[PDB]
């Protein structure tokens, strides 16, 4: 089938009015709940510097990175 | 028959995307190295490798973020998300920068794939390999900045983090560090490029300014056809009027075409020979001639030296920021200032 | 000294030039 | 053309041109074999990589009898 | 000796690939001098 | 044997599901859609 | 000089935070890679006038009429290489294309030259990341800004009598 | 002061792979007059 | 059929969109 | 009519004279090795190995030799400073007189195979035409492979009949051809394991054997006859190139990152010693020991050896050199003397300040002195005026311990100042800059320079790869394509 | 049945406004410098 | 210490005027390929 019938047949647009808005409202549902942040590990605007830290965190080890990234996002 | 051959049969069909046996390999590592670049780019921190927002939830924009390097702590770790260091925490995995060594290592075998669908595609329709040969240079370029320059030093930190403005930080560190300007086989890479520009552009309008008659129209587009047989642009006209205008032209269209691949090719093989070279730190830094010279006669001044007071600048001013880990705490009355500024 | 070297490499290779230019080989037809 | 006598020693070797087995022949076991070797070079890849740690091998300079 | 060998050739060098290699050659000693010189 | 070791063990079976999935799909759609004659 | 001129060119305009030389690598990275691919293409699909012993060039004799490559055959590759839509038929319109990206590129980072000639420098997106709290959260820009901050105290280092370079 | 082996490197690696090509080409042009079969070909 | 290939492009990109475009109303 | 990159294709098809274009280029590669060597012993100076050892001299095939066994030479020294009185045939002047004899040997041989081009064994009997049984003859050369690998194995490095090769221990001081056992278990897989070289070379020649046996009988297959092209001899300089690029990033590899197939003592320390502090950290444990065994701080550093001191020193770190900084190690920075001793920093209230040392990135490092928490104490500023870390200032003294300066204090800050700076390239030696007239500018090790030309080659046979497979495949449309 | 170019208008009105939304984000909230 | 333009003076002195009869030896051979008619003549 060529492309430029698909998207201007009605049936296209019948599917694509539902899929592509529940798609674009996900994506904003992934930042608006928090979810991306606990997702990948970014800080939020609050969580750069702690407390106890204010100071840049940095991994200083290679086999206990796991475990000092634990203890530098407990705050 | 074989079920090897229903395979295969399926594999080469002529479709809408053509996949072959090397979209197996292509297909899989390409997407998910540009996936994982825009995962990176959106989403995933610096914070704990570099110091740095890198992503679009941080703020970046289009040109400011990147998919950043590892930490320096790890090494050349290939990080893998199981691996020792990470083991299995896909969020522990980002901060620590597990996905510029799944981009990069993705993208590699996405290249090794891409250049195996170049050898495919043309074994199908059955003329010579040449776009997979030219594409060679692109390779060694990836090969020997992103994962043979990183080798040659401490970690993977040091290699170019997958972003604009952090591909921008890298060609300042190399020349603060490693005065690649200087170096010659930098100096053939843009001998290449520029000369593959111009090729682009010297044979794109001599062409489009030697077109025959063979339509009416002012719009000289529609006279083509592309199973026509007869050339489309004159060649004689076009090898008089370079003849005259620089004094040499091109007299042969095949050896005029495979000049268009040797050029940009060339230069980008033997940028990729030198950039071999600052993995070792075996750079083209000094001439000593020159820097004997200037240290018993203060005012011998070159270009030369010039660049090499702007180096100590760089190296000086940007390796607090750029090498974090390292702790570099320079006093302001240990930094290199001219006058007044 | 080694100014009459790098003398001698670029007014070669305008030499080179020269004759590539006018000593050429014409591009006949036929 | 010229029969030497270390030719005729080593003329059998040379002796079949383009003789093969017939269909797929020893493939499968080819192909066993390569990924046996793929997954050797990839244990001792991540070995001196330290992706890989194993028991009492340390990577690091060590000290040869000396 | 055995006899005439038939896989002889013969090599070609035309004026536009000397006039390409004579500039390679002295373009590459202009831009390596200085490096080598030091 | 350790928890490094055992994680790789890990991988080489995850890595060969990964190649397996694709390539036993890649059977059955070999048969389905197979060229007629 | 030229590399001395390109360094200060940095320190004082910024000028790979600027958009027209981004569009002038576009236009040198993308007209040596369409360079390399038309040149691959017209060279893969040459057509059999030559022996194994000379060299393939001689297939092409001078002023000769006919087409000396299949560009149906190069077409049918680089159509399945991306996609079928992607690819010029005319040999036009490609030569055309060719001819429009280095020089539109070049055109417009010389036109980036000519207006951080009146300071209109590049982007400066230092201290843009800001937290919660107010302090500043680096980017690469601000790496990149570092860099040309060792370039401009250095730079013409006996020339300055007053706080800010104004030349 | 330069290194004194650079004189040997330059000036060899100049004449050398010059008069390699200068030999090439000069042969060729000598088989062509010698398949021309006069007055140059003896 | 085709639909996998297109989409395995257009799905991740309308959803990266619609979070790119929520992150211009973030503020800190 | 070839063109110049086409003219060695005439012995693609004629296997007599490719065997002689192959021993002509097997006699200039012994011919370039027996006299690379003799040049390396008119120049090599055999009287300190301790601090102007083989990598300091620019010696490059002179530590393969040693690698493996040879020590002695025919004057009568030996690298190991142990005076021998008649090494026999294999001295290092005896392994090149012997590279050069079999390089003259093989280019008569090239001669003959030239000549006699036209044998009946290069002849296929079914067609008469000059044919290679590539798969037999794949299967007698792997064959030989194994013989040789696991000859090499089982009898030059477990000293079965052999001398085996060089082993150190873990910092480089005591190095010594000897017998190597293998180690067959886990740890013949860790590289810095001597035994895992060994344990390779009889495995793999055991496998390269019985492989050879398996190539020597069973006919390809019709089918990998076919796709691999293997009556085709550039299907085979494709594959061999692909191993050859391959095996030159790993030789690149273990010289650069170091193994035990790589001693310090032949080639150098390695640029991550110095980055990870590997010799100072060993320096310093030593010395704590001596200290706690009832020793002052004087005689613990005086235990300290100088060929430990000079491993510790960033003039030897192979990434501290140049592209075109030609020659030795000795033209740069001199032929190493005497070490000069520790120096320990100390200001006014008297807690030890050291100098930050320069890693191996910078041209050029700012002089600066911190404590034991890493707090700036001292340094010496580039601009004069509102500088408060001063020498001058802060008062900073400093005393020598071991070396030629053992018991000496400088307290005067114009020669505290000169002191911290040669502190921040390690431990401080006395050089003779005079002999090789040395210019100041650090050069590369043989470690190093053995890297930049195996990774560069082995990238530029990465192309090899690619035009030579992309030719193997294409053979039948590389004069151009089919207009039907 | 659709206009092709009704398509590509609402496509780059869309395109537009997503494109307005971005560089309105550089003057407001993150990396705005405020 | 021996004059270091002893090294350009005997090594160009040697190469230079080789080669120069190595082409002219070369050519001679050529020419008579190409009047031969066979097979390296082209
Ligand atoms: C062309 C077409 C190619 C097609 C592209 C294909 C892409 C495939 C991707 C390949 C992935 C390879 C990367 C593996 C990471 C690696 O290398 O990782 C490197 C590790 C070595 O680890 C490093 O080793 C160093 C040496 O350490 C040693 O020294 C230290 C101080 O002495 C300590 O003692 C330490 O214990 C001891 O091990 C440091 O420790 C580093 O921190 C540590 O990362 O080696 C290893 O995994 C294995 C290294 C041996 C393999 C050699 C080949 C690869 C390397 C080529 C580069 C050589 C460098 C030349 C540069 C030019
Ligand atoms: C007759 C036997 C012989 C012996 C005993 C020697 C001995 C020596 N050679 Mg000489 N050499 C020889 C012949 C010999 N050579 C020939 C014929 C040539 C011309 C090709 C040379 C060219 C040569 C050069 C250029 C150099 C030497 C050097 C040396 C010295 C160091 C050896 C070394 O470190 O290599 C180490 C050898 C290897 C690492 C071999 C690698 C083998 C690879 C890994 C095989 C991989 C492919 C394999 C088939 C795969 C299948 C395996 C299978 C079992 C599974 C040593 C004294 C060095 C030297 O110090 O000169 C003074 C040196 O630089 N040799
Ligand atoms: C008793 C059994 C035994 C033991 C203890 C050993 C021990 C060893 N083997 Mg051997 N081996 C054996 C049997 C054994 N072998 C058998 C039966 C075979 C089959 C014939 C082999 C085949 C074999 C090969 C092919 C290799 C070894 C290697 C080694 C060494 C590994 C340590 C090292 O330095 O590698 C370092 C780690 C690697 C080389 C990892 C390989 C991954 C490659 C390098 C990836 C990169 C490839 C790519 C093309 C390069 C570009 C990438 C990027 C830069 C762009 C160690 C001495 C390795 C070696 O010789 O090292 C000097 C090696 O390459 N062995
Ligand atoms: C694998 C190859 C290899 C490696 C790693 C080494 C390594 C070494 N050599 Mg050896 N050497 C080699 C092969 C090699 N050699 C060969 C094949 C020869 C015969 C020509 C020699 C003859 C030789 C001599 C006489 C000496 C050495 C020395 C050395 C040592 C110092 C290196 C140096 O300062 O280079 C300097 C840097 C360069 C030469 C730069 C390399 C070339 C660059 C990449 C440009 C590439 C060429 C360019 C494109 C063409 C020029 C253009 C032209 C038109 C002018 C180092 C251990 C020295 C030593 O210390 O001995 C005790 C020494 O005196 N070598
Ligand atoms: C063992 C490795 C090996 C072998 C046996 C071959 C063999 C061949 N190559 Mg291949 N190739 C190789 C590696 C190899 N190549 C590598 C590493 C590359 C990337 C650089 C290539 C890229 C390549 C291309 C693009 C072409 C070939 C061609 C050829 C064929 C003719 C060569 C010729 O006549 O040139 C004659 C050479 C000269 C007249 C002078 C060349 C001078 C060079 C550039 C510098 C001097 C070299 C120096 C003295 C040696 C340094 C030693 C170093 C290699 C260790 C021949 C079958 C040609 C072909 O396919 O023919 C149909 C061809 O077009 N090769
Ligand atoms: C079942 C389960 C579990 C579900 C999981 C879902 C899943 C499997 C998802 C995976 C989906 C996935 C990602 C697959 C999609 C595959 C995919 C596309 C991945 C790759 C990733 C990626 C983003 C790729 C994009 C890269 C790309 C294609 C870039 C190319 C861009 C492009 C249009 C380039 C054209 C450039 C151009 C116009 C050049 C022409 C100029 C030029 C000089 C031509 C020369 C020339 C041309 C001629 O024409 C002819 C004639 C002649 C003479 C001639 O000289
Ligand atoms: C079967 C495969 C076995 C492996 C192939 C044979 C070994 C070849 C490997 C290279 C040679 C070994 C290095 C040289 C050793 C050396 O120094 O030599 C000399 C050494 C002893 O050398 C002595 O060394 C002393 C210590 O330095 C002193 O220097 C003495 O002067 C010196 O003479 O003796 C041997 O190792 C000789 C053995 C070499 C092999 C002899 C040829 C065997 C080949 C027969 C197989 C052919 C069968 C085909 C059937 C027909
Ligand atoms: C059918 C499927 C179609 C598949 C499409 C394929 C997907 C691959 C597309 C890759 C494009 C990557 C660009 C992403 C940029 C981005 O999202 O910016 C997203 C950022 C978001 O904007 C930033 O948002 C942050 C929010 O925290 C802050 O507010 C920043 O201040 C604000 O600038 O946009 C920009 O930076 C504005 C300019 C965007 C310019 C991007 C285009 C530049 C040219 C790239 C062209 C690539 C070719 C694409 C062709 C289509
Ligand atoms: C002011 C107006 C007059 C213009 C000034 C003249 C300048 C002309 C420069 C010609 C150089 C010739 C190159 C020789 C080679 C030669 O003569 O080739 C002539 C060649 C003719 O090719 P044909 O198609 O005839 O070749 C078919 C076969 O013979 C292929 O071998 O033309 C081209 O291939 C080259 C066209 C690009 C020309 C590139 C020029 C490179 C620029 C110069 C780079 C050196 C500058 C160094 C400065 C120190
Ligand atoms: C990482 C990772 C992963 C993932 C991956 C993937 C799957 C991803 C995907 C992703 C994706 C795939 C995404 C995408 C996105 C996209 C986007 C976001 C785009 C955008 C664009 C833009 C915005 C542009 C713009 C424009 C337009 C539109 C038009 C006009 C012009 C312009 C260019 C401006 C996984 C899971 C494997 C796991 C592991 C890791
Ligand atoms: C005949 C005879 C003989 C003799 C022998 C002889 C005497 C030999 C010698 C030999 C020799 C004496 C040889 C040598 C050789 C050398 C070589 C072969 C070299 C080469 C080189 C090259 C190749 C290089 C290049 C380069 C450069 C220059 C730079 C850098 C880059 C490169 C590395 C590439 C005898 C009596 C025994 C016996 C009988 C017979
Ligand atoms: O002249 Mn050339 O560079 Ca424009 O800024 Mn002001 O002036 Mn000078 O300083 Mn900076
Ligand atoms: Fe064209």
């Amino acid at each position: 089938r060529p492309f430029s019938d698909i998207i201007t047949s009605v049936r296209y647009w019948i599917i694509h009015s539902i899929t592509i808005p529940s798609l674009f409202v996900s994506g904003w549902l992934f930042i608006s709940t928090g979810l991306a942040y606990d997702v990948f590990g970014t800080p939020r605007p609050n969580e750069y510097f702690t407390q106890d830290r204010q100071q840049v965190p940095l991994v200083n080890d290679r086999f206990s990175a796991k475990q000092e990234l634990e203890d530098l996002t407990k705050g | 028959r074989g079920l090897f051959d229903l395979v295969d049969d399926w594999l080469k069909k002529d479709r809408f995307v053509f996949v072959g046996w090397s979209g197996l390999l292509l297909f899989p590592t390409a997407y998910l190295a540009a996936g994982g670049w825009m995962t990176g780019t959106t989403f995933v921190t610096s914070w704990y490798t570099h110091g740095l927002a890198s992503s679009y939830l941080e703020g970046c924009n289009f040109l400011t973020a990147a998919v950043s390097t590892p930490a320096n702590s790890v090494g050349h770790s290939l990080l893998l998300l199981w691996g020792p260091e990470a083991q299995g925490d896909f969020t522990r995995w980002c901060q620590i920068g597990g996905l510029w060594t799944f981009v990069a290592l993705h993208g590699a075998f996405g290249l090794i794939g891409f250049c195996l669908r170049q050898f495919e595609i043309a074994r199908l329709v059955g003329i010579r390999p040449y776009n997979a040969i030219a594409f060679s240079g692109p390779i060694a370029v990836f090969v020997s900045v992103f994962l043979l320059y990183p080798l040659g030093q401490a970690s993977w930190f040091f290699a170019p983090s997958f972003g604009v403005a952090a591909i921008f930080r890298f060609l300042l560190f190399l020349q603060g560090f490693h005065n690649w300007t200087l170096n010659p086989f930098h100096m053939m890479g843009v001998a290449g490029i520029l000369g593959g520009a111009l090729l682009c552009a010297i044979h794109g309008a001599t062409v489009e300014n030697t077109l025959f008659e063979d339509g009416d129209a002012a719009n000289t587009f529609r006279a083509f056809t592309p199973t026509q047989s007869e050339e489309t642009y004159s060649m004689v006209t076009a090898n008089r009027f370079w003849s005259q205008i620089f004094g040499v032209a091109f007299s042969n269209k095949r050896w005029l075409h495979f000049f268009m691949l040797f050029v940009p090719v060339t230069g980008l093989w033997t940028s990729s020979i030198g950039i071999v070279g600052l993995a070792l730190n075996l750079r083209a830094y000094d001439f000593v001639s020159q820097e004997l010279r200037a240290a018993e006669d203060p005012e011998f001044e070159t270009f030369y030296t010039k660049n090499h007071l702007l180096d100590e600048g760089i190296r000086a001013w940007m390796a607090a920021q750029d090498q974090p880990h390292e702790n570099f705490v320079f006093p302001e009355e240990v930094l290199p200032r001219g006058n007044a500024l | 000294m080694e100014a009459l070297v790098y003398t001698f490499l670029l007014i070669g290779t305008l030499m080179v030039i020269f004759f590539a230019v006018f000593f050429r080989e014409t591009p006949r037809i036929l | 053309a010229l029969r030497t006598r270390l030719g005729e020693i080593l003329r059998p070797l040379n002796a079949e041109y383009g003789k093969v087995a017939p269909g797929w022949g020893t493939t499968p076991i080819m192909g066993i074999v390569m990924l046996a070797f793929l997954i050797f070079l990839v244990i001792i890849l991540q070995i001196y990589n330290s992706s890989l740690i194993i028991e009492n091998v340390d990577v690091d300079w060590a000290n040869g009898i000396v | 000796m055995t006899g005439p060998n038939p896989n002889k050739q013969a090599v070609e060098l035309n004026r536009t690939s000397l006039y390409w290699g004579l500039l390679l050659i002295f373009v590459l000693a202009v831009l390596f001098s200085s490096y080598f010189f030091n | 044997m350790t928890a490094s070791l055992s994680n790789f063990i890990a991988s080489l079976i995850a890595g060969g599901v990964v190649v397996g999935v694709i390539a036993i799909a890649l059977i059955v759609i070999s048969k389905s859609d197979r060229i007629l004659r | 000089g030229t590399f001395n001129f390109m360094l200060v060119f940095q320190a004082e305009h910024n000028i790979l935070m600027h958009p027209f030389h981004m569009a002038g690598v576009a236009g040198v990275f993308g007209g040596s890679l369409f360079s390399a691919m038309h040149g691959s293409l017209v060279t893969s699909s040459l057509i059999r006038e030559t022996t194994e012993n000379e060299s393939t060039n001689y297939g092409y004799k001078f002023g000769q009429e006919e087409e000396t490559y299949n560009i149906v055959a190069a077409h049918g590759y680089f159509g399945r290489l991306i996609f079928q839509y992607a690819s010029f038929n005319n040999s036009r319109a490609l030569h055309f294309f060719l001819a429009l990206w280095p020089v539109v590129g070049i055109w417009i980072t010389s036109m980036g030259i000519s207006t951080m000639a009146f300071n209109l420098n590049g982007f400066n997106f230092n201290q843009s990341v800001v937290d919660s709290q107010g302090r500043v959260i680096n980017t690469w820009a601000d790496i990149l800004n570092r860099a040309n901050l060792g370039i401009e105290v250095m730079h013409e280092r006996n020339a300055h009598n007053f706080p800010l370079d104004l030349a | 002061e330069v290194q004194f082996g650079a004189y040997l490197a330059v000036l060899l690696g100049t004449f050398l792979p010059a008069l390699f090509l200068v030999n090439l080409f000069i042969q060729t042009e000598a088989r062509k007059a010698g398949k021309a079969g006069g007055q140059d070909s003896d | 059929f085709r639909w996998l290939a297109i989409h395995g492009l257009a799905i991740p990109t309308v959803f990266f969109l619609g979070g790119i475009t929520a992150m211009q109303f973030i503020q800190r | 009519a070839l063109p110049w990159y086409r003219v060695h294709t005439v012995v693609l098809n004629d296997p007599g004279r490719l065997i002689a274009v192959h021993l002509m280029h097997t006699a200039l590669v012994a011919g370039w090795a027996g006299s690379m060597a003799l040049y390396e012993l008119a120049v090599f100076d055999p009287s300190d190995p301790v601090l102007n050892p083989m990598w300091r001299q620019g010696m490059f095939v002179m530590p393969f030799m040693t690698r493996l066994g040879i020590t002695d030479s025919w004057g009568g020294w030996s690298i190991t400073g142990e005076s021998v009185s008649n090494p026999g045939i294999w001295s290092f002047e005896g392994v090149a007189l012997s590279h050069i004899i079999l390089s003259g040997m093989c280019f008569l041989a090239a001669i003959w195979h030239w000549v006699y081009w036209d044998l009946e064994l290069f002849r296929d009997p079914r067609t008469g035409e000059p044919a290679l049984d590539l798969p037999k003859i794949f299967g007698i050369h792997l064959f030989l492979s194994g013989l040789l690998c696991f000859g090499f194995g089982a009898f030059h490095v477990t000293g079965l009949f052999g001398p085996g090769i060089w082993v150190s221990d873990a910092y480089g001081i005591t190095g010594k051809v000897q017998p190597v056992a293998p180690a067959w278990g886990a740890d013949g897989f860790n590289p810095f394991n001597p035994g895992g070289i060994a344990a390779h070379h009889i495995a793999a020649g055991i496998f390269g054997i019985f492989a050879g046996i398996f190539h020597l009988t069973v006919r390809p297959p019709q089918r990998l006859y076919r796709a691999l092209r293997m009556g085709n001899i550039e299907t085979v300089l494709s594959s061999s190139i692909s191993a050859v690029f391959f095996a030159a990033f790993v030789t690149s590899g273990t010289m650069w990152y170091g193994a035990a197939a790589t001693p310090i003592e032949l080639f150098g320390p390695t640029r991550y010693q110095w980055d990870s502090g590997y010799f100072q950290q060993e320096i310093e444990r030593q010395v704590e020991t001596s200290v706690s065994e009832g020793l002052s701080e004087s005689q613990a550093w005086s235990r300290i050896p100088d060929k430990l001191a000079f491993y510790d020193y960033i003039g030897n770190n192979p990434a501290k050199g140049g592209l075109f900084r030609a020659g030795p190690m000795n033209k740069g920075d001199g032929i190493a003397e005497a070490w000069l001793g520790h120096p320990i920093f100390r200001d006014k209230e008297g807690r030890e300040l050291t100098v930050r040392r320069m890693p191996a990135f910078f041209e050029t490092f700012p002089v600066i002195l911190v404590d034991k928490d890493g707090i700036i104490r001292a340094d010496i500023p580039f601009r004069r005026a509102e500088s408060k870390y001063s020498i001058e200032q802060v008062g900073v003294t400093v005393d020598f311990y071991g070396g030629k300066l053992n018991g000496q204090t400088f307290k005067d800050a114009p020669t505290v100042k000169k002191f911290a700076r040669k502190a921040q390239l390690g431990e401080v030696f006395e050089f003779d800059r005079t002999s090789l007239e040395s210019d100041g500018v650090f050069r590369s090790s043989p470690r190093g320079w053995y890297t930049y030309g195996h990774a560069n080659f082995a990238l530029l046979f990465f192309f090899g790869h690619l035009w030579h497979g992309g030719r193997t495949i294409f053979r039948d449309v590389f004069t151009g394509i089919g207009a039907e | 049945r659709i206009p092709l170019w009704l398509v590509g208008l609402v496509g780059g009105l869309a395109v537009i406004t997503m494109l307005s939304l971005f560089f309105y984000g550089s003057y407001s909230g993150l990396g705005s410098s405020l």
